[PDB]
């Protein structure tokens, strides 16, 4: 599946990017899936994961840790947790939230809504933090109830989004997505928030043409949106799922009357140059540069079974589009076209010749690629013959079913 | 010309074996046949479906 070697990772930049709980899953897969950099991964994992006293998580990444550093003792040929942080942190997390709970059970005695809805989102923050997500959601759950403006159905929607990406819960934030969205009357940009978080629920729920079109809209002026996903990885989820959905004249509108994905690309110029070499049909470098991608972005969060089929299905948009203007293609020139084998491409191709879309015929003497032209009316005539001669079996089966009826014909 | 055909500005192909550039003359005048074959087999279709929902 995954869990591959290869180097060259920024270990510092994508910790620093992102932050919350969102970067503790982060540093936690890239450890898992990237050995030989894991011990470094993990090191600073528990050093985030021990602030903002977290509870489970952080006995599960320190076992890790422990299991790193002693795998590293006997390579070359266990750190302690400091127990005394579970009674430091425990003590501090219980007194607090305490304090809290005491607060708002008596704002629950005084009866007012946006106070019952503010002290609960705090509760639910302060229980993320804590590491609890379902209590968090109750709290949350609460909150949803006593909602007064149009501002708190916005935080209400945000707080339950940012929830079920963690649960994993796309549909709530799918739902809640299109409640924020298309209610209130489709400088403060909010709807670029809702469509970054609809994007990357919808590319964590395996689809890419509507992905692609909610990441185009996402202008750049949200900036920071470290809580769900950094803009450099929102670049990258936007030009794949573009270049393995969008056509090209879909690409070619689509990247420039957006005006804010031409500024994603400038943040990510490789994928910039992918998607220009696919205009100006250079697949050969195109795909080379596709394959640097794959390495540095395959060990990401939601994009690591996704990305496989997303550059698999950019492979056969580009053998698809070169061939679309050649008669006689050279397979030997369509090999060029890359660094792959001619048997390798004579396999790809006969693949998509199955599968279609392609229209073409392989001529494996001189290995020349001739595309297919069919004369519409031998098929039309040869398919209204076969529709002609199924009618008539279908008359006489019908003819015999009226025969037995009318002559009550039946097993007793 | 491989930017023009893509932009469908040429009704035509490439033969790069012979440095060649055919175009598509579209002298067929037709367009009108596969419109034909389409109402054949989906009223046929649609008759075969009528006739076992009813039998």
């Amino acid at each position: 599946n995954y869990v591959v070697e290869n180097p060259s990772l920024d270990l510092e930049q994508y910790a620093a990017s992102y932050s919350g709980l969102m970067r503790i899953e982060r540093l936690q897969f890239i450890a898992d899936h990237c050995p030989t950099l894991r011990v470094e991964a993990l090191k600073m994992a528990l050093s985030f994961v021990q602030r903002t006293f977290n509870v489970d998580m952080y006995e599960e990444i320190h076992r890790k840790l422990s299991e790193a550093t002693r795998e590293l003792q006997n390579a070359p040929d266990p750190p302690a947790l400091d127990t005394a942080w579970v009674e430091a942190t425990r003590k501090k997390a219980l007194l607090k939230l305490e304090k809290l709970d005491t607060d708002l059970k008596n704002y629950k005695g005084n009866s007012i809504k946006e106070s019952i809805r503010r002290g609960h989102d705090d509760l639910g923050d302060h229980y993320l933090d804590c590491g609890d997500l379902s209590n968090a959601l109750k709290c949350y759950s609460r909150a949803r109830d006593y909602c007064t403006s149009a501002k708190h159905v916005i935080n209400m929607c945000l707080n339950v989004i940012k929830v079920s990406v963690y649960l994993q819960n796309w549909s709530h934030v799918l739902s809640y997505v299109s409640k924020a969205e298309s209610t209130p009357e489709i400088t403060q940009a909010i709807l670029t928030k809702l469509k970054c978080a609809a994007g990357l629920a919808e590319l964590a729920a395996r689809k890419y043409k509507q992905a692609a079109k909610c990441l185009l809209l996402a202008s750049f002026d949200h900036c920071d949106f470290p809580e769900l996903l950094s803009p450099s990885n929102v670049a990258i989820y936007g030009g794949l799922c573009a270049l393995a959905t969008f056509d090209r004249q879909e690409l070619q509108r689509n990247v420039i009357s957006s005006s804010s994905f031409k500024l994603f690309l400038e943040l990510e110029p490789q994928v910039r140059d992918i998607i220009f070499k696919f205009y100006e049909s250079k697949y050969a470098s195109c795909l080379k540069m596709l394959d640097e991608m794959k390495d540095n972005l395959l060990l990401d969060m939601y994009l690591a079974p996704h990305v496989r089929t997303l550059y698999t299905q950019i492979r056969n948009r580009a053998l698809i589009q070169y061939f679309s203007p050649y008669v006689s293609a050279d397979m030997h020139r369509m090999a060029a076209a890359f660094n792959t084998t001619v048997a390798a491409l004579e396999d790809e191709l006969t693949q998509l010749i199955l599968e279609g879309l392609i229209s073409a015929r392989v001529d494996s003497h001189s290995k020349i690629l001739y595309a297919r032209d069919v004369d519409q009316r031998s098929t039309t005539f040869e398919k209204s013959l076969l529709m002609g001669k199924e009618f008539q079996r279908r008359a006489k089966a019908m003819m015999l079913r009226a025969a037995v009826l009318r002559n009550q014909i039946h097993v007793k | 010309l491989v930017q023009c055909i893509l932009d469908n500005t040429i009704h035509g192909r490439i033969d790069q074996v012979n440095q060649l550039l055919e175009l598509d003359h579209q002298k067929r005048g037709g367009a009108r046949y596969t419109a034909l074959d389409k109402w054949t087999n989906q009223l046929n279709s649609l008759n075969q479906a009528v006739v076992s929902k009813l039998a």
